[PDB]
C-alpha cells in the first residue's frame, strides 16, 4: 500500500464504520486493468474453440491463455497473495473456473484441477463486503450449468458456508 | 518391520545404516598391480586377544578378501555363505570365482533380509577385494541395503567422509602397490579417532602378483609384518 | 568489614533511606504495613493464613529481616555500580590490599548467612534478594528495585545472566502475591520507566543495512531466546510508560507501523503487542489501532505466527478496559471507551473473531496459547446486554460439538480440549476477579450475573460430558477438570452436574459398565473432581459413606490402574469428611433403616429422568438419613485393613505404594478418637495375626508406615508395640534368621525378621517422648541385634534402628494433623465438609497445632544413645584391626559397625552445627529450630554442645584410621570401600540437617499430594486443617534444609577430602564412581574446595603420564569431565595453562580410550570465557535508585572498578601467553599429526576473533602456513579463522577503535547514513532511486522494510563511496602479512581443496563467498599482490 504518512493510513483505515480496516494489500489501477484484460481476451477467444476435440483444443491460443491463467490463479491462491485474488472472484476468477470445468478431458490431457482449485477458493480470507457478493453469485441460478458445475457450486457453498459458520 | 516410510524409503535399512556408521573404519585401494585393504580396530580391552587371526579382514577364497564394518556376528553368516558359493563355483566350473559374481551374490542375500518382515536386515558393509582374468584387480563395496558399487579407492564405516576426501586428492591411476600401502596408512592416520595408529589397532592385507607369472597372493598380514610397513612408511612408532 | 556495614549509624541512615525504619513494636508494624497511608506499607491484602506464626519457636524479628535486606541492597548496589554484570572476574578480598567460590554465575544456590565475606557478584546478591522476597518491604523500596531490575535487565556489552534478572523484575511487579496487585501499587507510587531503552533493544532485531554489523538475528537460537526474553520484559514493564507523554502511543505506533513489511512482520507484531501501552487520551486511543490489526488479521489465512500476537493484543486491551471500568480509575483512564454489547469490539470485529475462533477449532488447528486466545471472548461479555454475545457462544458450541465426540479423534482434539478448558477456567477467573471487587464496593452491571453462570453451564455441560469419555486420558483430563470450575460458580443449574456424576458413579459400582473401562475410570475421575462440592449440599451428602464403602470393597490386587483410581476417590472422600459417628444417641437411627431407603429413592428419581430439583423430602428424614450415614465407618475400616494386607504381596509401583500410604494416613487424621481407637486396635491385631508376607520382596511400607502413623497420633501405643516387636525379632534370630550368608538379596527365611525390624524402624521414628520409658531396654536390645546378626543386607536395616531412635529425640515436627482437633473444639457437628469454603477455616482456635519440640530429657537421651553406640562400634572394629582375615565373615563384621557408625551420624544430625569449627553479626535469615540456641554465645555455654561435636570428630578420625587399614590390607575389596564412602558422604553432608532419609517415604502426609487434592484455581487456600498442619511442618522443614552448611575446613575435613580424592582416582569402577559422587557433594560443603581438588588431580595426571599408568589416566580424565569441575575449568586461567599442555601430552597416549577423552576435554576448553574490556552499556538508573546517602560508598565502587579491572587484564595476559606458547608448539613441532594441530588453530582463533584481544601477525602467518598439511578440515578451519581475524580488523576501523560502539545503538558506521522518509516527496524519490543504475545516490544491502506499509520513519542506508579503512600500524601489518601470503599459489590450493571436499555435498557456502570478499578488500587496499 506504501501510504505517504502513518496518519493517512490510520484515517483511511478508520473511515470504514464497521471497524475492520482497508485490505492490507491492493492492486494499482493499471495492474488491475492488465489482470482484467487477460480474462476479457480469454472471453473473446471462446469462439475459437466451439467445434473442436480436446487433442486440438490443447493446440489453441485459447487453451494456452487458459492454462496460463490457471497457473496464475493457483499461485495467487497460495501464501501471501490470497487477498489479491478476492477482488477478482465474482467478476472474473470464479466465472473462469466454472468455465474450465466443462472441459474435463482438457483437464485430463493437461494435468489441471479446476475442481480442487475452485472448492479450495471457499477457504480464502474473504471480507464482509465481498461475502454478500460471493453469496449473490453462488445463489444465482443459471440453467446453463451442467451437473458438474452445479455440484461444484454446492461444493463451494459447502467449503464456504463451513468457512463462514 | 519392512514397511516403507511415506517418502518411499525403508526405516529398517536407515537404522541398520546408522548402526554401521559407528562400526570402525576400513579403507581399500586398487593399485595398478595389486589391492590393499586396511581396517581400524577399537581395542579398548587389554585382555582381548590381539594376535587372534581375524576380526575385520577375512579370506573368501584363494584370491578374494573382505573388510567388515558392522556386526561381526552378522558378517560371519554372509562370509560363510560366500565361501560355500566360491567353492561350489570352483567345483562346477574348475575355475576360480569372478569377483563380481560373488560380491553381488552377497548383495542379493542382504536385499532379501530387507523385504520380508520376519527378518531384520544385516548390519554389515563389505569392501571386497580380488583378482580374476575377466577384469583384473577389482575393488567393490556393498552395504545393508543390498546396493553394490565399483571403486578405485573407498572407505566404509565410521569417518567415511573425511577418508573419501583424503583418498580423492592423493589417488593416481598409475600408482604401484607400495604407493597404495603408504596411502592407506596415511589416510587412516589422517582419519583416526585414536591418537596415533599402531600395529594392534590396525588390520592389513594385500593382493599382489609376486615374481612368478601364474601367482596371485593374499598376504593377510601378521602383526610383525604390519610393524614393518608402519616403520617403513614414516608412521614409524619406533624406538 | 569492606562494605562499612559494621557501623551502627551508617546502618541507621541506610535503613531510613531504604525506608526500612520500622516501628519497634510487632503489633504497630503489622498494623501500619497494611495501611495505604503509612511510611512502611508492603501489602494491600492481609494474609489469611500467616504460615510462620503457626511455628512453635520465635521466627526472626521484622527488625532483623529489615537488617538483612539492607545488607543485601548495599551489596547489590556495589555489584552493579562496579559494572561487572557478568561476575566472572572474581575479585579477591586480597585486592583490597593494593590500594574461591562456585555455583552462582548460572543455576545458583544461596549461602543465606550475611557473614564477613563480600563477594561483589551481581548474580550472587540477586539470588540473596530472591530469598529475601519471602519477607516484606515497603512499596517505595519495591519502586527502587523495580527501577533497578528494569535497567539491569537491559544491559549490553557482556554475558549477563539475563533470565534471572528478568524474573526478578517480574517478582517485584507481580499481579498476585497474597492477593496483592503490586503493579497497581507501584503505579500509585508513581513508578515511571523508559520505553525508549526497551524499544531500541527490540529494534536491534530489525534488519540492519550491512550484513556484517547486524548484532542479532532470529533463526539463531540464542538471539531468538534473547528476543523472547526481552519481549517478556517489555510486557511486564508496559504499565509504567508515562500517561502524560500524550504523543508516546502515536509516536511508537508511527515508528513500528512504518517498519512493517514481510521481512519484519515476525519482529514488529510481537514488538507492537509487547511495548505499546494502553493509554486512552482524548485524541489518541489504543483502540484506534483495532482497524489496523483487523486489516492485517482479516487479509491473511489463519497462521499461528500472525494470530497469536493479535489475540494477545485485543485480549489484553479488553481485559484492561474491563478491569478499569470495575476499578474507580476509569474516570482517569477510559472515559469515552464504552463497553457495548461485546466490550470494546464492534459487531463486525466480534463476528470476525468468532469466525476466526471456530476457524481454528474445526478447520486449521492454528492455536498455540489457549489462555490468550479465549481472553477477548471472556472480557467481551456485558453482564447487562449479554444476549447477542451468548447467542454467538451457543452457535460456536453447536458448531464444535461434533468435533468433541469420542469416536471423532484427529488434529482438532487437542485444540478443542484446551479451548474448552481455557474458556471455562478464564470465565471462572473473570467471575472470581469481579466477585472480589463486588465484595468491598459496588456492582457495575458489566459484571456477570447468576443468569450468565447458568447459560455457561447450559452451553458447556454436553461438551464436558462428551470430551471426558475420550480415548486419550490426558485429553479426557482437560474436560474433567472443567467440572470443578462450573460447580465453584454456584449456579442455579448445578443439580445438572451432580445428577450426572451420581448416575454414572452408581452405574460403575453396580457393574453396569463392565465391558467399558473408560466409563469405569472416567466416572471415578469425575466423582473425584466433585466430592468436595457433593459433600456440601444437604441432599447429595447422604450418598458419600455408601460410596466410600463401595470404593473400599472394590480395591483390587490384579488391576493396579483401577486400584489407583479407587484410591484417588477414597482419599478425596477422606480429606473433606470427618470419619466420625454424628448420631445423637438417637436409638431409632440405622444406616439400613434411614440412609439406604432414601438413597434408593433419590437414585431411582434421578435415574427415571427427573431433575434432583423435583425430589422432595423432609429435612427431618434428610437429617436422620445423613446422621445414619455416619454410623457405617467401623466396618469400612475392617475391609480397608484387610485389603491393605492383601496389597503387601502385590507387585506394585512406588507411586501407588506411596499413594496408598497417603490415603491410609489421611483416613487416620480424619477419625475421631472413637473410630481411630478401633482402627488402631484393628491395625495392630491384623499385623500380629497376618498371613501376608509370603513373596520374595514384600511391600513392608504398606503396613509399617500405618503403624508409625498410629504412634505419631498416640504416643501411648508405642510401649506395647515396640516391646512386642522386639520379642518377635529375638524369636526369629533364635529360629536362625540372618545366620545364612547372602549379598544383595534378603532371603525368604529372613522376611519376618525384616518385617519386625522395618516396623521397629518406622515406629521408633514416631515414638518422640514415649521412647524415654523403654530407652534402656532398646539400647540393650540394639547391642544384642549387632552381636547376633551378620548378614550384609540385614546390617543396613538393623543400623537404621539407631537413626530412627536418635532422630525422634532431636527432631522438631508436627504431631497433630487432625481434620478436627482434640475430640474437643467449638465447630458444630454440622462440619461434613472440612471448613474448606468457610471464613473460620483460618481461625487460630481451629488451627491450634501441637508440635514435637525436643525436651532436655530427650536430647540428654539422644547424646547418651549416640556416644554409647559409636564407642561400641569404634571399639569393636579396633579389635578386628588386630589380626585381619581374608574371610567373608571378617569383611561383613567390619561393614556392620561402620554402617552402625553412619546411622548414629544420621538422626543425631540435627545436633551438629556447621559453624563449630569457627569457634575454638552472622545474620542467618532462616531460623531453623536449633536446640542449643541461635547465638554463638548460647551454644558454647552448654556442655552438651561440645560433647556432641567431640563425638563427630572422633567418628571422623576413625574413618581416616579405617581408610589406611583398608587400603593397606584389603585394597581390592569394593563393598567396604562403598560403605566407607557412604559413611564419609553422611559425615561431610549432614550438619544441622538430614539429607539422606529426607526424600524417602515416611509417616508424615505429603504436602504436594494434599495440595493436589485440595487446591482449586482462583480460590484462596481452599484447604482443611490437615493441609494447613503439613504446610506449617513443610515451612520449618524448609528453614532446616535452607540453612547453609558451606564452611572452611578444620584439618580433619582436609585429611578426609584427600582420601575421597584418592578414592576418586582409584582403578576400580565400583570405588571411583561412588567416590566421584561423594567428591561433588564434599566440594559443595567446603569453600575453595575446587582449588584443593585441581591441586591434586593435575600433579597426579602428570605423574600418571610419566609412569605410563594406563587405567589411572582414563579415570583422571573422567574426573575432569565432572560438570562442577568442568564448568570451573572455564573460569580458571592460572591452572588451564598447565592443564592444556598436559592434555596435549595425553593426546599421544595410544592406549585404551585415552587421547579420545583428552580430545573431548580440549574441544570443550575452546568454550572458555573471555572478559569484556570496559564493554558495559547501561543506564545510571540500573544502580542510582539503590545508592545510599553516604560519601563512603562512592570511594568503594571506585576501588572495585580499579581492582577488578586489573584482574580482567591479568586474565587477558594469561590467554595471550597461552596463545603464544601454543603457536610456539605449532611452528616448532613439524610432526604433531592433525587433531592436536587443529586444537592450536581453534583456540588461537577464539582469542584472535575477540575484540578485546590485540592483533598479532605471527598468529596469522602460523595459521596460514597450516595450508601445507593438506588436511581438508585444517584448510576449512584456516579459511574460517583468517576470515574471522580479518573481520575483526575491519570492524576495529569501523568502530574507530572504540570497542563500546559495537554495543551502542545510536552509533552507525561512517558508511551508513540516515534518511528522513517523512519528507514531502520521499515516496517518489525512492522509486526513482531504486530504478537508478547509472549513478546511485545510496544503497540498501540485506533487506528493506521501511515504506512497504507506509513511510515516515528514519531509514538506515549505505552510502555510494567505497570502504577505505582508517587502520593503525599494528592492524596494517597483520593485513599486509595476510596479503603477502595471499599468493596465486595459496589461493589455487585453498580453492582446490574446498572443491575436493565439496564433491559429495554440493553445498553453497557464504563462508567461502565472504573469503573472496575479504581477498577483494586486501586487493583493493593494496595489501595483496
Amino acid at each position: 500500500p506504501s501510504i505517504s504518512d502513518p496518519t493517512t493510513l490510520l484515517e483511511a483505515e478508520r473511515n470504514d464504520p464497521d471497524g475492520l480496516g482497508l485490505p492490507l494489500k491492493s492492486v494499482p489501477e493499471k495492474v488491475d486493468a492488465y489482470i482484467k484484460k487477460q480474462f476479457e481476451i480469454i472471453k473473446n477467444l471462446e469462439d475459437s474453440v466451439v467445434g473442436l476435440n480436446p487433442q486440438q483444443f490443447i493446440k489453441t491460443d485459447y487453451f494456452y491463455r487458459t492454462s496460463t491463467i490457471f497457473y496464475w490463479i493457483k499461485e495467487m491462491a497460495r501464501g501471501p497473495n490470497k487477498v489479491l485474488l478476492v477482488p477478482y472472484l465474482v467478476d472474473y476468477v470464479l466465472p473462469f473456473l466454472i468455465g474450465l470445468v466443462k472441459h474435463k478431458d482438457v483437464c485430463a490431457l493437461a494435468s489441471l484441477d479446476p475442481v480442487r482449485l475452485y472448492a479450495g477458493l471457499g477457504y480464502m480470507p474473504i471480507r464482509k463486503n465481498h461475502v454478500a457478493a460471493i453469496v449473490d453469485y453462488v445463489c444465482s441460478s443459471n440453467v446453463a450449468l451442467s451437473s458438474n458445475q452445479t455440484k461444484l457450486q454446492l461444493a463451494f457453498i459447502q467449503h464456504f458456508l463451513s468457512a463462514e459458520l | 518391520t519392512t514397511i516403507f516410510s511415506p517418502e518411499g524409503r525403508l526405516y529398517q535399512v536407515e537404522y541398520a545404516l546408522e548402526s554401521i556408521s559407528h562400526a570402525g573404519t576400513a579403507i581399500g585401494i586398487m593399485a595398478s598391480d595389486g589391492i590393499v585393504l586396511a581396517a581400524e580396530r577399537k581395542v579398548t580391552s587389554t585382555l582381548l586377544e590381539q594376535d587372534t587371526s581375524t576380526e575385520k579382514l577375512y579370506k573368501l577364497n584363494d584370491k578374494i578378501a573382505v573388510a567388515v564394518a558392522g556386526l561381526t556376528a552378522d558378517a560371519e553368516i554372509l562370509i560363510n555363505t560366500a565361501r560355500i558359493h566360491a567353492q561350489n563355483y570352483l567345483k562346477t566350473y574348475n575355475e576360480d570365482i569372478p569377483v563380481e559374481i560373488l560380491v553381488r551374490r552377497l548383495s542379493d542375500i542382504k536385499q532379501g533380509y530387507t523385504q520380508h518382515g520376519g527378518l531384520r536386515p544385516f548390519g554389515v558393509s563389505f569392501i571386497y577385494a580380488g583378482y580374476d582374468d575377466r577384469y583384473g584387480y577389482q575393488l567393490y563395496t556393498s552395504n545393508p541395503s543390498g546396493n553394490y558399487t565399483g571403486w578405485k579407492a573407498i572407505s566404509v564405516g565410521a569417518n567415511t567422509s573425511a577418508a573419501q576426501t583424503l583418498l580423492q586428492m592423493d589417488y593416481k591411476d598409475d600408482m604401484k602397490v607400495d604407493d597404495a600401502i603408504e596411502l592407506a596408512l596415511k589416510t587412516l592416520s589422517k582419519t583416526t579417532d585414536s591418537s596415533a595408529l599402531t600395529y594392534d589397532r590396525l588390520e592389513f592385507a594385500t593382493i599382489r602378483k609376486g615374481a612368478n607369472d601364474g601367482e596371485v597372493y593374499q598376504k593377510i598380514f601378521k602383526p610383525q609384518e604390519i610393524k614393518d610397513i608402519l616403520v617403513k612408511t614414516g608412521i614409524t612408532k619406533k624406538d | 568489614l569492606f562494605n562499612g556495614m559494621d557501623s551502627t549509624s551508617l546502618l541507621n541512615e541506610r535503613l531510613q533511606h531504604y525506608t526500612l525504619d520500622y516501628v519497634s513494636d510487632r503489633a504497630q508494624h503489622m498494623k501500619n504495613i497494611y495501611d495505604p497511608s503509612s511510611r512502611w506499607f508492603s501489602r494491600s491484602v492481609r494474609p489469611e493464613f500467616p504460615i510462620e506464626e503457626f511455628l512453635p519457636y520465635k521466627t526472626e524479628s521484622h527488625e532483623d529481616q529489615a537488617k538483612y535486606l539492607c545488607h543485601v541492597l548495599v551489596n547489590l548496589y556495589i555489584a552493579i555500580s562496579s559494572l561487572d554484570i557478568q561476575g566472572l572476574i572474581s575479585i579477591s578480598s586480597k585486592d583490597l590490599a593494593d590500594l574461591d567460590l562456585a555455583g552462582p554465575d548460572f543455576n545458583a544456590t544461596g549461602k543465606i548467612t550475611a557473614k564477613s565475606a563480600t563477594i561483589v557478584n551481581v548474580n550472587h546478591w540477586t539470588n540473596e534478594l530472591k530469598n529475601c522476597l519471602h519477607f516484606d518491604f515497603p512499596v517505595a523500596l519495591r519502586k527502587s528495585l523495580a527501577t533497578v531490575y528494569y535497567y539491569l535487565s537491559l544491559v549490553q556489552g557482556q554475558k549477563v545472566y539475563r533470565q534471572m534478572h528478568v524474573d526478578m523484575f517480574e517478582r517485584l511487579v507481580s499481579l498476585d502475591d497474597d492477593r496483592t496487585n503490586f503493579t497497581e501499587l507501584l503505579q500509585k507510587q508513581g513508578l515511571l520507566l523508559d520505553h525508549q531503552i526497551m524499544l531500541n533493544f527490540l529494534c536491534e532485531f530489525l534488519p540492519y543495512p550491512d550484513p556484517d554489523y547486524a548484532r542479532y538475528e532470529l533463526s539463531s537460537k540464542e538471539d531468538l531466546q534473547l528476543f523472547r526474553l526481552l519481549l517478556k520484559h517489555a510486557h511486564n514493564a508496559k504499565p509504567f510508560f508515562d500517561k502524560s507523554k500524550e504523543s508516546l502511543l502515536v509516536d511508537t505506533m508511527n515508528f513500528l507501523l512504518s517498519s512493517l513489511a514481510p521481512s519484519t512482520m515476525m519482529a514488529v507484531m510481537p514488538i507492537v503487542t509487547s511495548v505499546v501501552p494502553y493509554h486512552y487520551h482524548i485524541h489518541s486511543k489504543i483502540i484506534d489501532y483495532f482497524p489496523f490489526c483487523y486489516s492485517i488479521w482479516s487479509s491473511v489465512s489463519a497462521n499461528v505466527a500472525i494470530d497469536t500476537h493479535m489475540y494477545d493484543f485485543v485480549g489484553s486491551i479488553s481485559k484492561d478496559v474491563h478491569n478499569k471500568i470495575l476499578s474507580s480509575e476509569h474516570e482517569k483512564d477510559v472515559v469515552g471507551v464504552e463497553f457495548g454489547e461485546f466490550g470494546i469490539f464492534t459487531d463486525d470485529q466480534m463476528t470476525f473473531m468468532f469466525n476466526r475462533l471456530q476457524g481454528h477449532l474445526r478447520t486449521d488447528g492454528q492455536i498455540h496459547s489457549y489462555s490468550r486466545t479465549v481472553k477477548p471472548f471472556v472480557y467481551a461479555i456485558n453482564g447487562s446486554k449479554k444476549d447477542r454475545f451468548f447467542e454467538k457462544l451457543v452457535s460456536l458450541a453447536k458448531a464444535i460439538e461434533t468435533f468433541i465426540h469420542p469416536s471423532n479423534n484427529g488434529f482438532w482434539t487437542k485444540p478443542n480440549a484446551k479451548f474448552v478448558h481455557a474458556f471455562i477456567k478464564s470465565y471462572h477467573g473473570r467471575v472470581k476477579y469481579e466477585e472480589d471487587i463486588c465484595a468491598r464496593g459496588v456492582t457495575n452491571g458489566i459484571c456477570l450475573t447468576s443468569f450468565c453462570h447458568e447459560e455457561i453451564v447450559e452451553i458447556f455441560l454436553n461438551i464436558i460430558s462428551l470430551g471426558s469419555q475420550n480415548k486419550n486420558p490426558d485429553i479426557a483430563n482437560y474436560y474433567i477438570s472443567c467440572f470443578a470450575y462450573l460447580l465453584e460458580l454456584d449456579p442455579s443449574n448445578a443439580y445438572l452436574i451432580y445428577d450426572k456424576i451420581l448416575i454414572d458413579l452408581y452405574d460403575t459400582l453396580a457393574d453396569q459398565f463392565i465391558n467399558s473401562r473408560h466409563r469405569i475410570i472416567s466416572s471415578l475421575k469425575q466423582f473425584t473432581r466433585v466430592i468436595r462440592f457433593i459433600v456440601m449440599d444437604k441432599l447429595y451428602r447422604v450418598h458419600i459413606t455408601n460410596v466410600l464403602s463401595m470404593l473400599v470393597s472394590k480395591l483390587d490386587m490384579n488391576d493396579t490402574n483401577l486400584t489407583s483410581n479407587l484410591i484417588n476417590g477414597i482419599v478425596s472422600i477422606a480429606a473433606f469428611i470427618p470419619i466420625q459417628d454424628l448420631t445423637g444417641e438417637d436409638d431409632y437411627i440405622s444406616f439400613e433403616s434411614d440412609t439406604l431407603p432414601l438413597v434408593q429413592q433419590h437414585f431411582y428419581h434421578i435415574k427415571c429422568g427427573e431433575s434432583s430439583k423435583t425430589f422432595r423430602v423432609d429435612d427431618e428424614l434428610l437429617n436422620n438419613a445423613f446422621k445414619a450415614s455416619t454410623t457405617v465407618f467401623q466396618s469400612m475400616l475392617k475391609v480397608y485393613v484387610e485389603k491393605i494386607f492383601q496389597l503387601v504381596d502385590v507387585d506394585l509401583e512406588d507411586s501407588l505404594v506411596t499413594k496408598i500410604n497417603q490415603t491410609t494416613m489421611i483416613l487416620q487424621e480424619s477419625m475421631d478418637d472413637k473410630i481411630f481407637n478401633y482402627f488402631a486396635s484393628l491395625l495392630q491385631r491384623n499385623f500380629w495375626s497376618n498371613d501376608s508376607f509370603k513373596e520374595k520382596d514384600p511391600n513392608y511400607e504398606l503396613v509399617t508406615i500405618p503403624l508409625a502413623a498410629l504412634v505419631r497420633r498416640n504416643n501411648g501405643l508405642s510401649k506395647e508395640l515396640v516391646r512386642t516387636l522386639l520379642f518377635h525379632i529375638k524369636e526369629q534370630i533364635k529360629r536362625g534368621a540372618g545366620s545364612v550368608r547372602s549379598t544383595s538379596e534378603i532371603q525368604q527365611r529372613d522376611v519376618k525378621l525384616v518385617l519386625y525390624l522395618t516396623a521397629l524402624n518406622d515406629v521408633l521414628r514416631q515414638c518422640h517422648e514415649s521412647l524415654l520409658e523403654y530407652s534402656d531396654e532398646l539400647i540393650t536390645f540394639m547391642k544384642y541385634l549387632y552381636d547376633n546378626v551378620t548378614n550384609p543386607p540385614l546390617d543396613v536395616i538393623t543400623s537404621i534402628v539407631i537413626h530412627s531412635a536418635l532422630a525422634t529425640l532431636c527432631t522438631t515436627e508436627i504431631t497433630d494433623c487432625r481434620l478436627f482437633p482434640e475430640d474437643s473444639k467449638i465447630p458444630e457437628k454440622d462440619r461434613w465438609g472440612g471448613l474448606q469454603f468457610d471464613p473460620r477455616r483460618f481461625d487460630k482456635q481451629h488451627l491450634s497445632f501441637q508440635w514435637h519440640v525436643p525436651s532436655s530429657d530427650e536430647i540428654t537421651l539422644s547424646i547418651s544413645i549416640l556416644e554409647s553406640l559409636s564407642e561400641y562400634c569404634i571399639n569393636n572394629v579396633e579389635e578386628l584391626m588386630k589380626a585381619p582375615r581374608h574371610d567373608s565373615e571378617y569383611g561383613d563384621m567390619i561393614q556392620k559397625y561402620v554402617l552402625v557408625m553412619t546411622h548414629t551420624l544420621s538422626g543425631s544430625s540435627l545436633l551438629f552445627d556447621p559453624d563449630f569449627n569457627k569457634y575454638r553479626r552472622d545474620l542467618d535469615i532462616y531460623t531453623c529450630n536449633y536446640y542449643f540456641g541461635n547465638t554463638t554465645e548460647e551454644k558454647l555455654q552448654n556442655p552438651q554442645y561440645l560433647q556432641v561435636h567431640r563425638v563427630r570428630a572422633r567418628i571422623g578420625h576413625f574413618f581416616h584410621k579405617l581408610y589406611v587399614f583398608l587400603s593397606t590390607n584389603f585394597e581390592n575389596n569394593t563393598n567396604m570401600f562403598q560403605i566407607l564412602l557412604h559413611g564419609l558422604k553422611v559425615w561431610f553432608t549432614d550438619l544441622g540437617q538430614e539429607t539422606v532419609f529426607n526424600e524417602d517415604p515416611n509417616a508424615f502426609i505429603d504436602v504436594d499430594f494434599l495440595e493436589n487434592v485440595q487446591s482449586l484455581s482462583h480460590v484462596n487456600e481452599p484447604f482443611t486443617r490437615t493441609n494447613f498442619a503439613i504446610r506449617a511442618n513443610s515451612l520449618h522443614q524448609s528453614r532446616v534444609l535452607l540453612h547453609s552448611t558451606n564452611r572452611k575446613a578444620s584439618k580433619l575435613e582436609n585429611l578426609l577430602l584427600v582420601d575421597i580424592i584418592q578414592l576418586a582416582t582409584s582403578l576400580y569402577p565400583d570405588i571411583y564412581k561412588p567416590a566421584q559422587g561423594t567428591l561433588v557433594h564434599c566440594m559443595k560443603q567446603l569453600v575453595g574446595s575446587y582449588g584443593v581438588v585441581i591441586n591434586k588431580i593435575i600433579p597426579s595426571l602428570e605423574k600418571a603420564i610419566k609412569d605410563h599408568d594406563y587405567m589411572k589416566i582414563q579415570v583422571i580424565l573422567n574426573v575432569l569431565l565432572i560438570k562442577k569441575i568442568h564448568r570451573k575449568l572455564m573460569t580458571d586461567y592460572k591452572d588451564i595453562g598447565r592443564l592444556i599442555f598436559l592434555l596435549i601430552e595425553c593426546c599421544r597416549v595410544n592406549e585404551l580410550e585415552i587421547g579420545m577423552y583428552a580430545d573431548k576435554i580440549l574441544t570443550d576448553i575452546v568454550i572458555g570465557i573471555k572478559i569484556p574490556s570496559s564493554v558495559c552499556v547501561i543506564s545510571d538508573q540500573a544502580f542510582l535508585p539503590l545508592a545510599p546517602p553516604d560519601g563512603t560508598i562512592n570511594l568503594q565502587v571506585e576501588a572495585v572498578k580499579l581492582a577488578k579491572k586489573k584482574k580482567r587484564e591479568y586474565y587477558l595476559s594469561l590467554l595471550v601467553d597461552l596463545q603464544d606458547k601454543l603457536l610456539d608448539k605449532l611452528d616448532n613441532e613439524k610432526d604433531m599429526g592433525w587433531k592436536i594441530r587443529m586444537f592450536i588453530l581453534r583456540f588461537v582463533t577464539q582469542i584472535q576473533s575477540n575484540l578485546e584481544s590485540k592483533p598479532d601477525k605471527r598468529a596469522v602467518f602460523s595459521i596460514i602456513s597450516q595450508i601445507s598439511t593438506k588436511h581438508p578440515e585444517i584448510i576449512h578451519l584456516v579459511v574460517k579463522s583468517l576470515l574471522s581475524t580479518c573481520n575483526k580488523i575491519i570492524s576495529l576501523s569501523d568502530y574507530e577503535y572504540d570497542i563500546t560502539r559495537a554495543y551502542k545503538n545510536e552509533f552507525n558506521p561512517s558508511f551508513v547514513e540516515i534518511l528522513d522518509t517523512s519528507t514531502t516527496s520521499f515516496p517518489k524519490t525512492f522509486t526513482e532511486e531504486m530504478n537508478n543504475f547509472d549513478n546511485p545516490k545510496y544503497f540498501i544491502d540485506l533487506r528493506a522494510y521501511v515504506g512497504w506499509l507506509c513511510w515516515g520513519r528514519l531509514m538506515y542506508v549505505m552510502s555510494p563511496k567505497a570502504l577505505k579503512l582508517n587502520l593503525r600500524e599494528n592492524e596494517l601489518e597483520v593485513l599486509k602479512t595476510a596479503g603477502h601470503l595471499l599468493t596465486r599459489e595459496f589461493l589455487r590450493d585453498v580453492t582446490m581443496n574446498l572443491v575436493q571436499d565439496n564433491e559429495t555435498r554440493g553445498v553453497f557456502s557464504s563462508g567461502n563467498v565472504s573469503f573472496f570478499s575479504l581477498v577483494i578488500l586486501l586487493i583493493s587496499s593494496g595489501f595483496c599482490e
